[PDB]
């Protein structure tokens, strides 16, 4: 089933718990993407603009200080963050659809892990 | 008081930096002796011909 | 609160 | 709407203004407390070099002879 | 020297005591599950059975025994022994002392064992205090700067 | 060089007192 | 294994120049405020289990001691 | 940077490797001191080493002399009953702090890739680290030793094809007896080098991949270099684990031990109570929990299938706990199931306990067969709480 | 501050001299310690020690 | 090369340090069998270590059942006689190998610049392997080696002012007893792995640094890969050794040793021949025939001394003795005096022995003291012979 928070009171819990903490540390949820962890957000994020880019790594780089000085972002920011509103999704499915294109027939993959 | 700033920019070719202490005023009789300290941590340029 | 994507020009791209 | 680190860049002011959440700053004019610190250390390192000195001597007379070896000998 | 051995083996125990080999005293402290207390309670806990227990002949009962009877009776007797320094030899006071001696003779490093452990208790938690003032000072660059980014969203 | 030597004998000075400190000769050292 | 410069700016001040344990104290009730409020779930799920099951134990044997206790 | 003339004794080749690999590698800066329990098991290792080392010199693998000669060392060696409570508590808190270690990376998914390899060589270390820690607990010699050696080799024989040839081969005779005695104190002796070697593999692929961070992301924007900024942070770590270990080696020497290990070993009489130390305890209740000891063995070796299985499952972009309310949840109630199921353990097999770790099992085995479904189902979390 | 300043330029300004104050701090604080800590071991049990016992030399 | 995708399992990384320094590391191309020589004694460590695990799954560290546990060995265990063979005659070729491969480098000045950490490294590896096989044989408990063991240890007490205090902390109890028995065998199982340890570093030192050649020029224009072509040429080398190490085990076993070693310890009596194993000979020699233990003891330090100041010295600038005549004879008559000093070892102190050793350790020390003589006429040689 698809279970979205208009038509689930859980998930509507579940969606408002991850935006307070997402606010509170002030990243977007699309943020939490390792490069390192598929390598196809490695690809997607080598794809986005630069300015797009920039604006997640100093998202990041704010969230590693406010997690090292132990404290979270001020009251004013925090109700002007946007968690949620996404930059990424729709070029890491372009990217996974275009690596099963390739996979289906013939092909070798454009890109893959080192061992380990 | 002792502190730093850095602005870091990545676009930018080459780095530049001061690092400093604190000096002697006009009338410090140890402000010659800064001067000769300075003297012998002498300047030195890519294009000077005293080389190495 | 929140600015509107029309800001922000990482938003706007 | 020039960006904040441009502006930053652009306009030095000696109205610096740090964090202050879990350290606070001294007052602009005041001496740094240097020796206050590193007395602190010194106490900290009296404790380590004892420490290390109790175990390197037990260890090392631990391989030393035995009270039964010492009582035998007569 | 060390202490003489009553029975030249245990076979030679066992059948002296009717199959039941007296175990050696040296750790019996440490052997036993509360060791002090239990053995003080065996010694002088040598009571009564209650209704319907019937105990085999040649054993005696104690409660706090693992089993119910035990094969030694009771020998902690009033009136054993004559104290050497004027102390009435009294059932709990022979008790009291042979446990004493017993648990000596399982730890005899307790006294110099908790000086030690006194004195560097002490000692590394001024140590503690000491490495948590180096932690924050070293840190305290760190955790107190202002950073400009250039980002909001 | 005057400096160096008078830091190597205090450095000597140094060592000496933490080997002392380590062995504890106290009762050896008779003289 | 790259890092990834962000161009920031940042001030930093001198370890000597600001004071060093008051933070720890400082603003303690909010600490501890933080510390239960964002955790009770935590804590009821870690403990819960631990604290009922130990008291279905002990109801279990005393009912079976008492109803073999003749 | 042309090195024609020295700079820095660090950078030069002697101390290059040190230099970089301990003094420069960059480190996330805002790890909490969660990572010093890494840091600190590597000390108990050491300090594991060194008091056995020390220990060795004093002990006699005989089958009528290994009991006299621990007390020997408890009694006539000076420093001797320091150094046996040493390498006892200190075995004890090995394995206290690599609990830490191990479920510090549980909460923060640090099995995720890029450290599959990471978390199977400290799978792999913690193998050593039961075997050694079980040959070890043998050779003081008592009842608890023998028995226990006696009931867990001789459950070696649940194999169906060779069974009864291993467990022989495995004793050197019919029994536990003095050749299997002999034979695991050389074991005991060999396995911490090659648990070193395993050690130094671990640091090295975490070292390629660098160290996670408790938000769980990228992090090669913010990173710090490891001395001194960290070496500090370990040294705090260091010194209160010191006031531990002071506390339970002067004060509580045996209270973590079973007293009926002081009682030379019968071979003719058995102890009431079989039992092995506190940290053997959950797989103890798991192996006695599953019936049909067969099957018990092969429970044991399901889990240690899932413990490798762990870092390859689904997608699971998100990583750290504290952006997964239901996975932590779960890791919550995980680390309850395994307290409790640790607590079953030293408990008789009578009832209900039989009962309670039965449940006890399947939930620890539920909790991996739980999660690539919430992986799963959260894969497709922004499309749905998008706010577009 | 100004004591603490004073005892800096005493014994702070050459690292030879810092490891010196450091191991002669170390011993006299190691044996200031015991000095307390028997003490304290003398105050609280009085009565037990081995030189305390009334017949100590009379099992002749 | 970008490595998107990967090539070849040889550069992954799990398998890239290992591919560079194994099978990837350039050598030149005209290297003879004495480099074979470093690697025979690399595996002979190995076996050692291997057949020392196994033999110490069966041997007893007590003194009243060293020596029948060996006996134990020999006749009870199934296929033992060949694991104490193997390990008695592995230490004898650990020494040959070893000190064919010193007196390679001696030959080819290998010690020369940049190897001087080398050659420093390989000082340190062969004290070890000293202490390593002294301390082993001291564990059989027979005539040999507890006398053995009482001289060399008592030979100690040469320092000046703390010379007694240590051979009576070392000997723990007034003589060799029970207690130094202990002590021996766990430093005897212990100092193998520093020992594995020492020989990572010297060959972490000597693959910074290249390898030498044949020739001594330099050597960068035609080299080529380890593997296969010296992988081969050591596995001639390796199967050679074979044959002659199954010589020695199978039809020649107690050649190597002293028949003084099977009879059970018995302090009372003396044996009238007390000499250590072969290769403590010349060592031996030296010591006894330098009077004045003292001065016995300060010359052994002072032989280490020599072959620690080889590798800085001032001029050498031709390093191989294939153009070095006056060096080559040098080396020649240094090889013959070493071999008639250890021979001199195992005869009486009676003369003309004690003549004939006072020589031949000075000619030693002359041997160390010539060779910057050498090398600074060597560098007066060019703008003498010019041909024009
Ligand atoms: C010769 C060259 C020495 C050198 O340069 O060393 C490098 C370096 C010093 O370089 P540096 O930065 O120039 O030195 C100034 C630093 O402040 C370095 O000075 P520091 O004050 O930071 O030194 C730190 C040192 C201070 O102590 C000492 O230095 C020794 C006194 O701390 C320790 O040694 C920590 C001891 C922890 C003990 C843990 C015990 C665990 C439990 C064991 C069982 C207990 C049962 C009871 O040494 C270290 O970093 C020390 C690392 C020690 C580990
Ligand atoms: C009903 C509701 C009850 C709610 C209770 C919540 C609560 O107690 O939270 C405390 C705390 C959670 O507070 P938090 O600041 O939200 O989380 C701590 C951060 O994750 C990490 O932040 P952190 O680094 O400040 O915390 C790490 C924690 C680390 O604490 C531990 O490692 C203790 C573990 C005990 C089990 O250390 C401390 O809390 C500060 C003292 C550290 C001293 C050094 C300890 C090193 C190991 C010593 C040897 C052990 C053998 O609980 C735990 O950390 C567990
Ligand atoms: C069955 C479980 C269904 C859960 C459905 C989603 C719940 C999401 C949610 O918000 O749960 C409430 C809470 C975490 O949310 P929150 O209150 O923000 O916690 C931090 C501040 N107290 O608590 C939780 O999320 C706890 C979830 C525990 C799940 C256990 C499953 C077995
Ligand atoms: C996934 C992780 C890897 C897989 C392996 C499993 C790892 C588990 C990690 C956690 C380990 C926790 C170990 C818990 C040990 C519990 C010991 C125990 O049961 O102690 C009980 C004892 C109560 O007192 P006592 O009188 O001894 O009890 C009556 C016994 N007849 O004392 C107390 O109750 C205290
Ligand atoms: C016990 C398992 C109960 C949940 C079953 C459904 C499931 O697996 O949902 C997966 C998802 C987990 O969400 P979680 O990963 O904890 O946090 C968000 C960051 N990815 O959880 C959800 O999306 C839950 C949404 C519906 C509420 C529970 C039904
Ligand atoms: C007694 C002994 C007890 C045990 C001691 C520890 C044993 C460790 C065993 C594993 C050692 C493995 C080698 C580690 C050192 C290493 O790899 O050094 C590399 C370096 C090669 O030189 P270079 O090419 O300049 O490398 C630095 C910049 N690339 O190497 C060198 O330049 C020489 C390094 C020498 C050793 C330094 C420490
Ligand atoms: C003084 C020694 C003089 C000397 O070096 O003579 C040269 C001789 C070379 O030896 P070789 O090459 O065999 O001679 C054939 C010449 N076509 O060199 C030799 O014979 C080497 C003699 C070395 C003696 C060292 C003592
Ligand atoms: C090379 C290193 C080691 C040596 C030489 C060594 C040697 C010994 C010796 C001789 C004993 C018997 C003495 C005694 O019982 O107190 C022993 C006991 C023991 N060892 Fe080790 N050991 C080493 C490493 C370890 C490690 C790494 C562990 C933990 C994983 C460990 C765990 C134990 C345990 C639990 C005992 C039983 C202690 C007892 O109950 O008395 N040992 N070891
Ligand atoms: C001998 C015992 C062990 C030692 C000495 C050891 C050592 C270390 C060290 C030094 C680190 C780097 C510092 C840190 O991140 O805390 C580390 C990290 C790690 N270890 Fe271990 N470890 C041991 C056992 C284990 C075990 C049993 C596991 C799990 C099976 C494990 C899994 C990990 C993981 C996942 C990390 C990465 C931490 C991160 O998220 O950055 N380790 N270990
Ligand atoms: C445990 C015993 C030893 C082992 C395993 C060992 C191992 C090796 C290995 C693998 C090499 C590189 C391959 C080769 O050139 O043969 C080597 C080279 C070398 N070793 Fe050793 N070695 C040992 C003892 C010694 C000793 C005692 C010395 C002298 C003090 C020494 C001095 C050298 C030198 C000078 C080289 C350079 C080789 C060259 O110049 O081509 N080694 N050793
Ligand atoms: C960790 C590895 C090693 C272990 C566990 C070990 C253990 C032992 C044991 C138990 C013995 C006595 C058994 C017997 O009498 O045959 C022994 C003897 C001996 N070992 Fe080792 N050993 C090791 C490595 C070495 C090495 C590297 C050497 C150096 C070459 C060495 C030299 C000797 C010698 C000379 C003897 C006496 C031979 C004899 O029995 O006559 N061992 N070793």
């Amino acid at each position: 089933s698809f279970l979205d928070p208009k038509k689930n009171w859980l998930a509507a819990q579940h969606m408002k718990s991850l935006v307070k903490r997402l606010s509170k540390y002030g990243l977007r949820y699309d943020d939490l993407y390792d490069p390192y962890y598929d390598l196809d957000v490695k690809e997607a994020l080598n794809r986005l603009p630069k300015e797009v880019v920039d604006a997640r790594h100093a998202r990041l780089k704010r969230a590693i200080d406010l997690s090292m000085k132990h404290e979270y972002l001020p009251e004013d920011l925090q109700a002007m963050q946007t968690p949620f509103r996404g930059y990424l999704q729709d070029m890491l499915a372009l990217v996974k659809r275009e690596r099963a294109e390739r996979e289906a027939l013939g092909g070798l993959p454009l890109y893959q892990r080192s061992i380990p | 008081t002792g502190s730093e700033v850095r602005m870091l920019d990545d676009d930018i070719p080459l780095a530049q930096f001061a690092v400093a202490f604190e000096g002697a005023s006009w009338k410090d009789p140890d402000s010659i002796a800064l001067m000769v300290m300075q003297a012998m941590l002498g300047s030195w340029n890519k294009t000077a011909g005293g080389g190495k | 609160a929140p600015p509107p994507p029309t800001a922000m020009i990482y938003d706007r791209a | 709407e020039i960006p904040a680190t441009v502006a930053a860049v652009k306009n030095p002011s000696s109205k610096i203004i740090y964090d202050e959440h879990n350290h606070e700053r001294f007052p602009p004019g005041d001496p740094s407390k240097r020796a206050f610190a590193y007395f602190v250390l010194t106490g900290g390192r009296f404790v380590y070099a004892s420490l290390i000195r109790l175990l390197v001597l037990k260890f090392v007379l631990s391989m030393s002879a035995s009270k039964d070896v010492l009582a035998l000998a007569s | 020297d060390r202490f003489p051995q009553p029975y030249a083996n245990e076979a030679a125990a066992r059948f002296a005591n009717g199959g039941a080999y007296p175990p050696d005293l040296s750790l019996i402290t440490k052997a036993r599950h509360n060791g002090q207390n239990y053995v003080f309670s065996l010694l002088t806990g040598y009571r009564d059975p209650p209704a319907g227990v019937s105990i085999r002949e040649g054993l005696h009962y104690n409660p706090y025994f693992p089993g119910g009877a035990i094969a030694m009776p009771k020998m902690l007797n009033d009136g054993a022994v004559e104290y050497e320094d004027g102390t009435p030899a009294t059932e709990a006071q022979m008790g009291k002392d042979v446990v004493s001696f017993l648990s000596w003779a399982a730890e005899p490093e307790m006294e110099e064992r908790k000086l030690m452990g006194f004195k560097w208790i002490f000692v590394l938690s001024l140590a503690l205090l000491q490495a948590a003032y180096y932690r924050r000072l070293r840190w305290s660059v760190l955790k107190s700067r202002k950073l400009v980014l250039d980002v909001v969203n | 060089q005057p400096a160096d030597v008078k830091a190597a004998a205090m450095w000597g000075v140094a060592a000496a007192t933490g080997g002392l400190y380590l062995v504890q000769v106290s009762i050896l050292v008779l003289p | 294994k790259q890092i990834v410069p962000v161009k920031s700016v940042i001030y930093a001040l001198s370890p000597f120049q600001q004071k060093v344990m008051t933070g720890l104290w400082k603003d303690l009730p909010t600490k501890i405020h933080h510390k239960v409020s964002e955790n009770w779930i935590s804590a009821t799920l870690l403990l819960g289990p631990l604290v009922g099951t130990y008291a279905y134990v002990q109801n279990y044997l005393e009912k079976e001691k008492l109803h073999h206790r003749y | 940077t042309i090195r024609n003339q020295r700079f820095s004794l660090l950078k030069e080749p002697i101390s290059s490797t040190l230099n970089q690999h301990l003094i420069d590698y960059p480190t996330p800066s805002n790890l909490s001191y969660w990572w010093g329990f890494g840091s600190l098991a590597g000390i108990c290792l050491v300090i594991q080493i060194v008091t056995g080392v020390f220990l060795a010199m004093h002990y006699t693998p005989h089958v009528d002399l290994a009991f006299n000669s621990v007390e020997h060392v408890m009694r006539d060696v000076e420093g001797g009953w320091l150094l046996r409570y040493m390498h006892a508590n200190g075995a004890s808190m090995f394995f206290i702090v690599v609990y830490l270690h191990i479920f510090r990376g549980l909460y923060y998914a640090s099995y995720s890739s890029p450290r599959e390899f990471v978390w199977c060589l400290g799978v792999v270390i913690f193998l050593l680290m039961i075997v050694t820690a079980f040959t070890g607990y043998v050779l003081p010699w008592g009842q608890m030793s023998f028995w226990g050696a006696t009931v867990i080799t001789s459950l070696a024989s649940a194999i169906p094809v060779v069974g009864d040839t291993i467990v022989t081969w495995l004793w050197g005779g019919f029994s536990v007896d003095n050749a299997t005695l002999n034979r695991f104190f050389s074991l005991h002796y060999l396995l911490p080098f090659l648990l070193v070697g395993a050690s130094l593999l671990h640091l090295a692929a975490l070292h390629q991949y660098g160290s996670n961070n408790p938000l769980g992301v990228h992090s090669e924007m913010d990173q710090i270099s490891f001395y001194p900024y960290f070496y500090v942070k370990d040294l705090v770590g260091w010194v209160a684990f010191a006031i531990f270990f002071s506390i339970w080696i002067f004060y509580a020497p045996n209270v973590l031990g079973h007293p009926d290990n002081y009682i030379p070993a019968n071979p003719m009489s058995t102890p009431p109570h079989i039992v092995p130390e506190w940290y053997f305890l959950p797989i103890y209740a798991i192996l006695r929990s599953i019936p049909d000891k067969s099957g018990g063995v092969a429970a044991i070796a399901l889990v240690f299938i899932c413990l490798l299985a762990l870092p390859f499952f689904k997608s699971m972009y998100v990583r750290s706990s504290s952006f997964r309310p239901i996975y932590q949840g779960i890791f919550w109630l995980l680390l309850a199931d395994c307290l409790l199921l640790g607590w079953i353990g030293c408990q008789p097999v009578e009832a209900p306990f039989v009962t309670i770790g039965q449940i006890s099992s399947f939930v620890f085995f539920l909790f991996f067969a739980i999660t690539p479904i919430l992986g799963r189902v959260g894969r497709g979390i922004p499309n749905s709480y998008t706010t577009d | 501050g100004g004591i603490f300043e004073s005892l800096y330029k005493v014994v702070m300004r050459r690292n030879s001299v810092y490891v010196t104050f450091v191991i002669a701090g170390a011993f006299l604080g190691e044996r200031a310690v015991d000095y307390g800590i028997h003490k304290l071991w003398e105050a609280n049990n009085v009565g037990k020690r081995y030189e305390d016992i009334p017949v100590l030399g009379q099992k002749l």
